């Protein structure tokens, strides 16, 4: 009879997860503070990694990679990027990024400046976009100046000025690939994936109107007024996706853009495997990623965030959640056609 | 040559001072009857292991050292065992009841009355150094002994003796051997009264000496013996510099100056590899390479911690055996290009590094295989502070219902004593995140 | 040099202390003429803790037996270790208590007690280090109950800072032998709550249980009964007389075991018990399931119904101490909601090499637990049952109480139910 | 990849490598706290003797 605590109340995720361990009747849910568990469901932030691992006889096991969040922060993934070898400077699939502190606090703004006049200058696409409320401009000006009325961190990357779009409605949108890291740092890709897509127009012409550029459910489902139309919620599968690439291009999700997808996840998470692997650690870690995506008309795909406490789509809760107490659980408290990819080193 | 003193207080201190010294004898050639043959100056002598031991005009090579105890189970085993001929009775101090496990008892009850005596016994070694360094004080953070008579120890040592360093070997509470549901305060209050009086402390979590002697010496259910057999060979790796002629940590003075540049920080991370059981048949013996990235792995660290998420201030390497200058930098290379190695801005990126040509010397009949070369690390990481925030929490669960207070109080000791050395841990943990988190 | 007094008070109190001074003497191998016959060090390593040493290496219980009435203390001196006893530590009167709390603490004990002390004190005296007391006696009846506390209150004004212990047997109205053991327990019940450090509760009831449903004993005794309370009796001073530093010292284990002064009551527990299939071998984890059941346990509490502040475990015998660990680790992992959160690691085990006669291996329990005050629920029922109709008082108001005294002992124990109760939340 | 202060002897040697540069109560106060605990022990003895005298 295995035991597990439950520390945010707010996952849709793991409390799915919760559900399906207590339907085995092999689980035990004990109260939150609880140290006598085998299974902890911790908090997203200030997760006592510390405390893990010093109970005799137990095997504890937690939901979170510590220092993961090297890859799920905005201005963690630049810098990562840049200082690793296994990732370069000149990784190819990342948009070129620049941390910019807030004049009112290292930083990279006259190497950001250096770059954009350089763009200005060559008749070059110079469209950057600053997040961290998000704000797209073509002037240098303009995104520095958004930055400094703020007082947290930011970082500008390059715009995808040339977004792949689909048809009919000439409309933007994002990749969204779920990722099951196990304590073995086995790589599993979810064989489902979603495509959150823009119900407007692209207007290359208008960097004001943030609804045809922001491909987030929450920006699509309350300022865009074509909402459900073309795919209910906004939200297209990959059946569908890789059918339309048939129609319309004449090739494979897999081709075209899955193979890219498992590369820039593989090089990701093997760069920052020994900094975060607990294979030699006296506690077990294992980790559900969010990898962003984008895709330019040249069918290159690249990087946009990684999400380190994702959600997961409606219509695909129960199979996924399933296959995290499958691989990620079970196979480290065993009971009495895999779902994933492995992509493992 | 300046002395060392050795103070080994309550059980485990005992126990722990009883391997080290059997330990001790077996390096420098001294018989259990205190002789030394290769000792040439008889009755005297100004050598490196002088710093150690005395001697007597007949040739006895005498332990700088007080054993103190409480009760007089323990010590017993010392005035009848192997090396009853090596210590003479001054040197070994007991009383007729223990602080059972109770902080207060030990160092405000029974420690008040008993104080008094230890420090003239202390004072006695003292005036057979003719420049004595500091002090060595072996301890446990759980017994009622080890944890409150100690700190009044340190308070008065800082008075008898304020230009002296005192370093500590304190043993960090483990479940698994431990019997006392009361440890978490003990630990806390004597951290509280002792920081400010200790210029290098190392502790020894058990649970880690534990899961080494389960995992590699495959002992399933490992005894005290067994565990201060190897605490002893980590000490000695340690102090082997002020026995042995070398450069590096020299005296007592240098492990502050490589260890701790901040004065509350000053609790470095130990790590020892390898260690090989003797029963083993078939060894393959590692290289100077291999047991110097064992150096980096959880598994053989005196406290399971993560280095990987720290800070690194300082970092000392003490090799044993065949091992050469060129052989280290050459692993050190190899791990810096693999390994999560991060030091804070203010210190240099470096390694100081120190070779003793006599490999580890094992007690016959022991646990552990002889091996051509060991290396222990010390390195101050502020991943240490999880021991500390472990201890912390639990701490805080008993104390907020006041579980076992009336004890304490019970023994004079004021409530407010234990949310004042609670809130000074919370300094402590809030200084070692601002030392290492960005 | 860590020496124990012994003190037997009343007709269970002789009965279960002559018991238990026959199971242990037989343990470290002395004979009903003092003398060590054994053939293990272990048996004389702490054997000062319990017994003097005499000329001729004769080994005489450092045990004080005292009574108001001749019957019982005639019987333990022609009894199988009669002899062993020193003559003068009887301390006996020819009145009675007349099963009256009253008559054992304030007139007939009254008049006996300095003489309880004067040997009391010479045991003291002739000790290197006297550790503490502890005293066996019933709740129940006068001499024991009343006489009983009557003696911890004097002893606890000389000696005030040793270790004050007792084994308590509580009454049942199962196993009865008057309608006033209520009033007796109640007013016990109060003065262990101040003056006692470790008191361990046997209810007569849990006991005749055992004997007829587990034992198979068809019409049990008030013998068959103390068989149990002795094999408890040397399991729970295992740790005390034998070399080993679990439990090893009577305060330690009150540090260990009691976080708050006035919740000190203990459900001891044992195993195996079984019928004559009395041959069987007994595996480890097996131990561990029966001592932890509430089948075993003396207390007639279920620890279901409450909580662990504490438990101490000890396991005699040739066993897998590995495997001890795994088990013990099994039980609280697999039933943690037992067991408060707020005292983390509050099961400690020990380990002893030498098994009782006839067993090779046995483990004995003791739980803090607040199922406890189930205990004191019905003690308190049963009292008030009757003290509403103020039934039977006049067997004490003769002796000088007044209902008062009845009323705050009262109130003291449902007080120590409610404290009980708050922890357990 | 620097080494520095190589000191050789005959049992042994020690150096130093560089991989990248940088960026009490008196004796009289504690009479008083072991006295000051005593005197708070003999109070509450003091308080257990008079609860039994009375
Ligand atoms: N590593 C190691 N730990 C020990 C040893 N002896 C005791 N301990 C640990 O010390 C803690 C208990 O403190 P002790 O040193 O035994 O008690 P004490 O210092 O003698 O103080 P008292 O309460 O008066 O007996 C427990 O956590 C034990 O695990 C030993 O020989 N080696
Ligand atoms: N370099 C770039 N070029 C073009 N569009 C970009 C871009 N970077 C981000 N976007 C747009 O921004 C959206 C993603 O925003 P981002 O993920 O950074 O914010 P967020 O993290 O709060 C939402 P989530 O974490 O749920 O994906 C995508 O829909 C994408 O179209
Ligand atoms: N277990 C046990 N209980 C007893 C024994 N004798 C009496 N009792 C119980 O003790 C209570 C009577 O007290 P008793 O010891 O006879 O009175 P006292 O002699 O005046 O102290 C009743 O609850 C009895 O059930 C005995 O030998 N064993
Ligand atoms: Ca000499
Ligand atoms: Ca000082
Ligand atoms: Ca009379
Ligand atoms: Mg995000
Ligand atoms: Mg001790
Ligand atoms: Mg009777």
């Amino acid at each position: 009879m295995y035991t597990f605590v439950v520390r945010d109340e707010n996952s849709s995720v793991y409390a799915e997860v919760s559900r399906l361990l207590l339907a085995t009747g092999q689980w035990k849910r004990l109260r939150k503070d609880n140290p006598r568990f085998n299974l902890m469901l911790g908090e997203r932030n200030r997760l006592p990694f510390g405390r893990l691992g010093h109970e005799p006889g137990l095997v504890q096991l937690v939901n979170y990679y510590r220092g993961a969040d090297k890859l799920c922060r905005k201005a963690s993934l630049v810098k990562l990027i840049k200082t690793s070898p296994e990732l370069s400077e000149s990784c190819t699939w990342f948009p070129e990024s620049y941390v910019i502190y807030p004049t009112n606090l290292t930083d990279e703004r006259e190497v950001f400046l250096a770059a954009y006049n350089r763009r200005r200058e060559g008749r070059e696409g110079n469209v950057w976009i600053a997040k961290s409320g998000i704000l797209i401009s073509s002037e240098a000006s303009e995104l520095l100046d958004f930055i400094d009325e703020q007082g947290q961190v930011h970082v500008i990357q390059k715009y995808l000025e040339k977004p792949l779009l689909l048809e009919p409605g000439h409309r933007k949108f994002d990749i969204r690939s779920w990722v099951l890291v196990d304590h073995l740092y086995n790589i599993y890709l979810y064989r489902e994936g979603v495509l959150r897509t823009s119900s407007e127009p692209y207007n290359s012409a208008n960097f004001q109107d943030k609804t045809c550029h922001l491909t987030n459910h929450c920006i699509q489902k309350e300022y865009s007024k074509n909402y459900g139309r073309y795919e209910e919620g906004n939200e297209m599968f990959f059946e569908e996706f890789n059918q339309y690439l048939m129609d319309a291009l004449n090739t494979t999700l897999e081709n075209s853009i899955l193979l890219q997808i498992k590369h820039i996840i593989r090089s990701c998470l093997m760069c920052i495997e020994p900094a975060i692997s607990t294979k030699h650690l006296h506690y077990q870690s294992f980790q559900l990623f969010g990898f962003d995506f984008m895709v330019d008309e040249e069918l290159k795909v690249w990087l946009i965030e990684v999400n380190g406490a994702p959600a997961c789509a409606q219509k695909l809760y129960a199979e996924l959640c399933q296959g995290i107490v499958d691989v990620a659980i079970s196979s480290v408290f065993p009971l009495a056609t895999s779902i994933f990819i492995k992509l493992h080193h | 040559m300046r002395e060392c003193i050795s103070i080994h207080v309550g059980q485990a201190g005992v126990q722990i001072g009883n391997a080290c010294w059997e330990l001790y004898c077996l390096e420098h050639g001294i018989q259990p009857d205190g002789q030394m043959p290769s000792d040439k100056t008889i009755g005297g002598g100004d050598d490196s292991f002088n710093t150690f031991f005395s001697e007597t005009g007949a040739g006895k090579h005498v332990p700088r050292a007080v054993f103190v105890d409480l009760e007089p189970t323990v010590i017993d085993e010392v005035r009848t065992g192997t090396y009853r001929q090596l210590f003479h009775p001054e040197q070994l101090i007991t009383g007729k009841e223990d602080a059972a496990n109770n902080y207060a008892r030990g160092h405000y009850t029974i420690g008040k009355e008993i104080i008094d005596l230890v420090l003239d016994r202390i004072r006695k070694l003292a005036d057979q150094c003719t420049g004595l360094q500091g002090f060595l004080v072996f301890h446990s953070f759980g017994g009622g002994t080890g944890s409150g008579f100690t700190s009044l120890l340190m308070e008065r040592l800082s008075v008898d003796y304020g230009k002296k360093s005192k370093l500590e070997f304190s043993i960090y509470p483990a479940p698994q051997v431990s019997t006392a549901v009361v440890e978490p305060y003990n630990s806390i209050l004597t951290t509280h009264t002792t920081l400010e009086h200790s210029d290098c402390a190392f502790m020894v979590d058990n649970e880690a000496i534990y899961d080494i002697c389960r995992r590699n010496l495959d002992i399933e259910r490992p005894t005290y013996t067994n565990l201060n057999r190897l605490i002893s060979q980590i000490v000695s790796s340690i102090t082997a510099s002020l026995r042995f002629d070398g450069a590096l940590n020299v005296d007592l003075t240098e492990f502050q100056t490589n260890l701790v540049p901040y004065p509350r920080i000053h609790f470095p991370l130990a790590t020892y590899a390898p260690v090989i059981s003797a029963e083993k048949a078939y060894h393959e013996q590692l290289s100077v390479a291999e047991i110097t990235n064992a150096c980096f792995e959880p598994a053989n660290q005196m406290v399971k911690c993560d280095p990987r998420h720290g800070k690194y201030m300082a970092c000392c390497l003490l090799y044993r055996g065949d091992v050469v200058p060129k052989d280290v930098n050459a692993a050190i290379a190899t791990i810096k290009t693999k390994r999560s190695i991060q030091f804070v801005d203010w210190c240099p990126t470096g390694f100081k590094v120190g070779i003793n040509y006599q490999p580890p010397t094992v007690v016959p009949g022991g646990d552990l295989a002889k091996v051509q070369r060991a290396v222990c690390m010390l390195s101050n990481t502020t991943a240490i502070a999880e021991a500390w925030a472990r201890l912390d929490h639990k701490f805080d669960l008993m104390y907020a219902k006041r579980a076992f207070v009336h004890w304490y109080v019970g023994e004079g000791m004021e409530e407010g004593e234990f949310s004042e050395a609670r809130e000074d841990m919370a300094a402590l943990e809030k200084d070692y995140e601002e030392v290492g988190v960005d | 040099m860590r020496e124990i007094v012994h003190i037997q008070a009343g007709q269970c109190g002789n009965q279960i202390g002559a018991k238990f001074w026959e199971v242990i003497s037989d343990e470290h191998g002395i004979d009903p003429t003092g003398s060590y016959h054994g053939d293990s060090d272990l048996q004389l390593e702490r054997i000062n803790v319990y017994y003097n040493e005499a000329t001729g290496n004769k080994y005489v219980p450092r045990a004080i037996l005292v009574d108001l009435e001749p019957g019982t203390m005639d019987s333990v001196r022609s009894g199988p270790f009669g002899q062993i006893f020193r003559p003068d530590n009887f301390v006996f009167g020819q009145s009675g208590a007349g099963n009256n709390w009253a008559k054992g603490h304030y007139t007939e004990g009254a008049e006996l007690v300095d003489s309880v002390l004067d040997v009391v004190r010479k045991e003291s005296e002739s000790c290197d280090c006297l550790q503490g007391f502890q005293l066996t006696h019933s709740l129940g009846g006068g001499t024991g109950s009343g006489m009983g506390t009557l003696l911890i209150s004097k002893i606890r004004e000389e000696y005030p800072d040793r270790i004050m212990n007792t084994f308590s047997v509580m009454p049942s109205p199962k196993v009865s032998d008057t309608v006033v053991e209520p009033y007796n327990a109640t007013l016990s019940v109060h003065q262990l709550v101040e003056n006692t450090d470790e008191t361990y509760c046997i209810d007569n009831e849990a006991l005749y249980d055992i004997c007829f449903r587990t034992l198979k004993l068809t019409t049990p005794t008030y013998g068959d009964l103390n068989h149990l309370v002795s094999a408890t009796m040397s399991g729970v001073t295992t740790c005390l007389r034998f070399p080993g530093q679990l439990n090893a010292d009577l305060r330690k284990l009150a540090v260990n075991m009691v976080p708050f002064p006035r919740l000190h009551f203990f459900m001891p527990g044992f195993a195996p018990l079984t019928s004559r299939q009395q041959y069987r071998a007994l595996t480890v984890p097996e131990l561990t399931q029966q001592m932890f059941d509430s089948k075993n346990m003396m207390a007639a509490c279920d620890p279901r119904h409450g909580r662990y502040l504490t438990v101490a475990a000890i396991f005699r015998g040739r066993m897998s101490m590995k495997e001890v660990d795994e088990q013990m680790l099994n039980v609280q992992n697999k039933n943690s909601s037992y067991f408060v959160e707020w005292i983390p690691n509050n099961v400690k085990t020990a380990v002893c090499d030498i098994p009782p006669r006839g067993l090779k291996m046995s483990a004995t329990f003791i739980g803090n637990s607040t199922a406890i005050q189930e205990l004191f629920k019905r003690i308190s029922e049963q009292f008030t049952a009757m003290f509403r109709r103020k039934a039977f008082l006049h067997w004490y108001t003769g002796e000088g109480m007044d209902e008062m005294e009845f009323t705050e002992a009262e109130s003291n124990m449902n007080d120590l139910v409610s404290e009980y109760q708050q922890y357990q939340d | 990849m620097e080494v520095i202060e190589l000191n050789k002897c005959t049992s042994g040697q020690s150096f130093e490598v560089i991989l990248k540069p940088p960026s009490d109560p008196s004796l009289e106060e504690i009479q008083k706290k072991l006295e000051a605990a005593e005197e708070r022990r003999k109070y509450q003895e003091a308080e257990l003797l008079k609860h039994l005298a009375e």
